[PDB]
RNA sequence: AAGCUAAGUUGAUAAUAAAUAAAUAUUGAAUACAUAUUAAAUAUGAAGUUGUUUUAAUAAGAUAAUUAAUCUGAUAAUUUU
RNA sequence: AGAGUAGAUAUUGUAAGCUAUGUUUGCCACCUUCGACUCAACAUUUCCUCUUGGUUGUAAAAGCUAAGAAGGGUU
RNA sequence: AAUAUUUAAAAUCAAAUAUAUAUAUAUUUGUUAAUAGAUAAUAUACGGAUCUUAAUAAUAAGAAUUAUUUA
RNA sequence: AGGUAAAUAAUCUAAAGGGAAACAGCCCAGAUUAAGAUAUAAAGUUCCUAAUAAAUAAUAAGUGAAAUAAAUAUUAAAAU
């Protein structure tokens, strides 16, 4: 290995900042999707848009991809997931079957939440 | 009638605190060093000539330092200077050959313009000779040990055989055109460069050369000379430290 | 607009006192904040262009704060070219050689920012073991501050 | 002296120090027990 | 703990006093820190010494049957503790010193092994298989006094200097396993090995 | 013969001191014992370290003289230490 | 495990286990001269010299083994 | 206090979210650290300086390491 | 194996700019020409060097501080 990637192995508390702020906002985008649905479904039953975000009874996506990232046990929010699920993913080749996220390519962009339940 | 000053409260209410003493302080290295505890004198190496021991019959080449108006002209002093040391002066000069400056500076210090000037450091203020006082041969006593200091003969530009005793290489089998070289003067690449201090040729001897524990075979004031047991550093007429021996008692 | 005006004040090289008896914090911390005063950073008129930067007095070194085992782990390098002539000094050594004031230094130095202006910021720094030094007078000083420090204090500060 | 990584005690009379960060195992009985951790 | 927290029992001629120090000094730790402060003294008939002690701990001096205490501001604090234990135990050595007197005997064993007082008692001369002449001067405190010439006898009011200077004194020819044979401080033993 | 030379001659292998390494101890808790302390105190300890000694470089400081009928240098000549 | 008159750990240490090194023989293919003489510089994983622990297997003397140690030396 | 394991949130408990709802069901989260082991050849090599805080005493410093977080 | 052989994706190839000390291929992001007020990305905010203040724990080993070295040993700490 004479070529050098030097890439850490761990992250730095500002990179772990920005990995639970981007978490945070997919969480933000998955429930605005839910929510205008929601109102589009008000409105075509026959509600004000107001009257639509009043309801007390709010709409579920039927769309099945919609409904998997709702529940938290496919797709949990970040202040469900566990601290290692944040910042480590699961590498079966790795020594500890783990791998920090910043490790894995564009995991800026790419999202990764659920690991296997006992690695 | 006072002048108008100003002073910042942090400096004036600062806490008085001594500095602590450092190593590389003057007095700390006075206290270090191995000095010896009495003056020396200027000589000149006048030439070499055989001493006969006469109860044992042993010969011994001794080397003759003649002792010609050696004159303690000042002193120096740790609260002054930083050292104990005795500036002495030997022989006597033309007013033609001595500085304006050099030949006031003796007028000052009340002695005849002075052929060659040097110090000669103490231990103590207690080895300190009074000032404008005549050292003689007598000063030594014969059979004790002194350390003598003078500038070697200069040898000029030399090689590396001379200088350090190179092998060289061989005078047959082959050999060309280089039979008194040093032969490899570095390594290949890993330094890159010949390395600080390469034993090489150049300029060899006209330094100064420090002969300890030499001893004083005999002393007389009438011919003016303190004889020395075996050589000296230089050449004849070459001026010569002589101090007591600071290894040798 | 705002550049023009007189600003031969804003270019004066003014003096710093620092007694370090006072001063609460760590050598590497004291360090820092030494080198933007010397590069002149903490001056509005600053340019990058431009040395600019005052003078800083260190007194009472000797009480310099250092953490840890440093102060007798803490190795400083040296090395001429030629090799086998690697110097490592402990800080304690370092410390007896020369001084706190020294080590002080070295740290400022490191501080700084490498180019020809560089070794002229090092030297306006003035670094003191004990009290006593000779830019005692000349520390910057107001008439508003005179109350609170003793008459003959002041007096004997100026004999000196 | 055993210098070595693994400082076990043998004996009862066997007894364990900490002295200049480093693990010695010196005994009051048998002289052949001393060791040392590294 | 269990050391410190036992009373220290005072004869009427004998005076345990506190005080602050001239010039306090401050042990700085990795992480702790530790103000020497106090400076506690145990004057007696025989004589006098003190202990330089941290400002945590201070005394309990009662009246009432001659018994004193020690106590530290935080028991739980473990270094405070710690010091607690060893300061207690020191100030009964010094008491007990001031009282009676520290003792350490040395025998010496072996074909002209032997001690002699050189100095008129400031320099211990010890013989003990040697070309070299050895020995030691010894401190102020310390009286030494020679019953036998081999049998040394070491006296003082510090039970530390005393037992230090005992052991200096064996480190010339400490006790050989083949032969019992050597410098032995009071009740010092050795197995022995078998001949063959 | 001088000179130069080693086959020759003379000297040196630079102390005392200081802090240490492995190692050896003292008193002594935390931890009723024990423990040289990866606690507070107190000691020993190496052809090593710091130094010391020697050489070269540098020039803080010091003495003196200060527009010169002979101030300090250089150019020039006769030279070799 | 097993040798070590007895006792695995004075000294020895099967086969299997965990590492370091880049001193050997390979593998890869980014990259197209052995020895002698001369002068050596550096490392320490120390052969000698200095200090020290262990050695029913250190009585002594020779050793054996281990810790510190690269100042000087090493046909 | 002593002996012997384990270093775990699966179970268990606690806390939080979602469905009928002062409860039940389902889901999500929470379970050690230090040191030694440690190691070669131009030169210390976190990029470098340097970073572990301290009452008296500051209009003032007190990780610049690791882990979980906030603005 | 910086090895070799193919599978999928990306970049480089042919891609300048910011970060990763320096860096073809990693993390961001695609230079029409300027301007430099506002949002920022990755990455950072003691000084060198543009930018920082807090909270709760742990470490005392300079461990570590952008390239994590193993079995095992010792010392603690929790829970049973
Ligand atoms: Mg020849
Ligand atoms: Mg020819
Ligand atoms: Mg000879
Ligand atoms: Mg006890
Ligand atoms: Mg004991
Ligand atoms: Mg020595
Ligand atoms: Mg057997
Ligand atoms: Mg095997
Ligand atoms: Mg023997
Ligand atoms: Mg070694
Ligand atoms: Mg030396
Ligand atoms: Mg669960
Ligand atoms: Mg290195
Ligand atoms: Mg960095
Ligand atoms: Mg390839
Ligand atoms: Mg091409
Ligand atoms: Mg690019
Ligand atoms: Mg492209
Ligand atoms: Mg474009
Ligand atoms: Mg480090
Ligand atoms: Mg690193
Ligand atoms: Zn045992």
């Amino acid at each position: 290995g004479g070529l050098l990637w030097k890439i850490p192995w761990r992250m730095s508390t500002h990179q772990k900042t920005r990995q639970r702020e981007r978490l945070r906002n997919v969480d933000q985008v998955i429930k605005q999707l839910t929510l205008g649905l929601h109102v589009q479904r008000c409105q075509d039953k026959g509600l004000t848009y107001q009257e639509a975000m009043e309801s007390k009874k709010k709409y579920k996506p039927r769309s099945k991809s919609l409904r998997l990232l709702n529940k938290p046990s496919v797709f949990p929010k970040e202040n469900q997931m566990s601290s290692k699920d944040k910042y480590w993913t699961f590498d079966k080749k790795a020594v500890g079957y783990r791998k920090g996220i910043h490790k894995v390519p564009k995991w800026t962009k790419i999202s990764i939440r659920k690991a296997p339940k006992f690695f | 009638s006072t002048r108008p000053f100003l002073v910042a409260p942090s400096i004036a209410n600062s806490i008085t605190t001594e500095a602590p003493a450092i190593n590389h302080s003057p007095e700390l290295a006075n206290a270090r060093k191995w000095l010896p505890k009495r003056c020396g004198l200027i000589t000149r190496k006048k030439g070499m000539m055989p001493y006969f021991d006469k109860s044992t019959g042993e010969r011994s080449a001794a080397t003759i330092l003649e002792v010609n108006n050696v004159e303690v002209i000042m002193h120096r002093t740790s609260e002054v200077n930083g050292y104990f040391a005795c500036q002495v002066g030997y022989g006597s000069r033309h007013l033609s050959k001595v500085s304006r400056q050099m030949l006031g500076h003796f007028a000052s210090k009340v002695v005849n313009p002075k052929e060659h000037v040097a110090e000669f450091r103490v231990k103590d203020e207690k080895g300190l000779i009074p000032p404008g006082t005549l050292l003689k041969p007598s000063f030594f006593k014969e059979g004790q040990y002194v350390d003598v200091r003078s500038v070697s003969k200069g040898k000029g530009f030399t090689g590396v055989m001379k200088r350090y005793g190179f092998k060289g290489l061989r005078a047959s089998h082959g050999t060309s055109i280089m039979h008194r070289h040093g032969g490899s003067y570095g390594q290949n690449q890993d330094p890159g460069r010949v390395l600080p201090g390469r034993k090489m040729p150049g300029h060899m001897g006209n330094e100064h050369v420090t002969i300890q524990n030499v001893k004083v075979l005999k002393v007389d004031d009438e011919n003016n000379v303190i004889w020395v047991k075996g050589s000296v550093a230089g050449p004849k007429n070459s001026f010569v430290k002589i101090q007591d021996a600071i290894k040798k008692t | 607009s705002q550049k023009i005006g007189h600003s031969g004040l804003a270019f004066a090289r003014l003096w710093h006192h620092v007694d370090v008896a006072r001063d609460k914090r760590t050598l590497g911390r004291l360090a820092s904040a030494i080198a933007i005063t010397l590069i002149g950073r903490h001056k509005p008129v600053y340019h990058p262009s431009q040395d600019c930067g005052d003078y800083v007095v260190v007194t009472n070194c000797q009480k310099i704060r250092v953490t840890g085992k440093k102060f007798e782990q803490k190795t400083y390098w040296s090395h001429s070219g030629r090799p086998g002539q690697l110097k490592l000094q402990t800080m304690n050594k370092v410390v007896a050689d020369k001084g706190f004031g020294e080590i002080l230094k070295k740290a400022v130095s490191g501080m700084l920012p490498k180019n020809k202006l560089r070794k002229q910021r090092l030297d306006r720094l003035k670094v003191f073991d004990g009290s006593e030094n000779p830019y005692k007078q000349n520390i910057t000083a107001f008439a508003h501050e005179q109350s609170s420090i003793p008459e003959p204090l002041k007096e004997s500060i100026f004999n000196q | 002296f055993k210098v070595r990584t693994s400082v076990k005690k043998f004996c009862s009379d066997c007894y364990l120090v900490r002295r200049k960060g480093r693990v010695y195992i010196y005994c009051k009985s048998n002289k052949k027990h001393k060791q040392r951790q590294g | 703990s269990q050391v410190g927290s036992l009373p220290l029992y005072i004869s009427p001629e004998v005076q345990v006093s506190i005080n602050a120090l001239s010039m306090p000094r401050i042990i700085r730790k990795g992480r702790t820190s530790m103000n020497i402060s106090q400076n506690i003294t145990v004057k007696g008939p025989k004589g006098e010494l003190s202990v330089e002690v941290p400002d945590f701990l201070h005394l309990d001096k009662d009246e009432k049957h001659g018994k004193i205490n020690v106590t530290v501001q935080n028991s739980e604090d473990k270094h405070q503790r710690s010091m607690w234990g060893t300061v207690r135990s020191l100030i009964n050595n010094h008491i007990i010193g001031v009282t009676e007197g520290h003792l350490a005997v040395l025998r010496f064993v072996g074909t002209g092994y032997r001690a002699q007082l050189e100095n008129d008692g400031k320099f211990v001369n010890v013989k003990v298989g040697a070309s070299i002449k050895q020995g030691l001067d010894v401190p102020e405190g310390i009286v030494v006094k020679t019953p036998a010439p081999t049998s040394l006898i070491i006296e003082g009011c510090n039970k530390q200097q005393v037992l230090l200077f005992a052991a200096k004194l064996r480190k010339f020819h400490p006790p050989e396993p083949y032969k019992g044979k050597g410098i032995y401080v009071n009740d010092e033993t050795i197995k022995l090995k078998d001949k063959k």
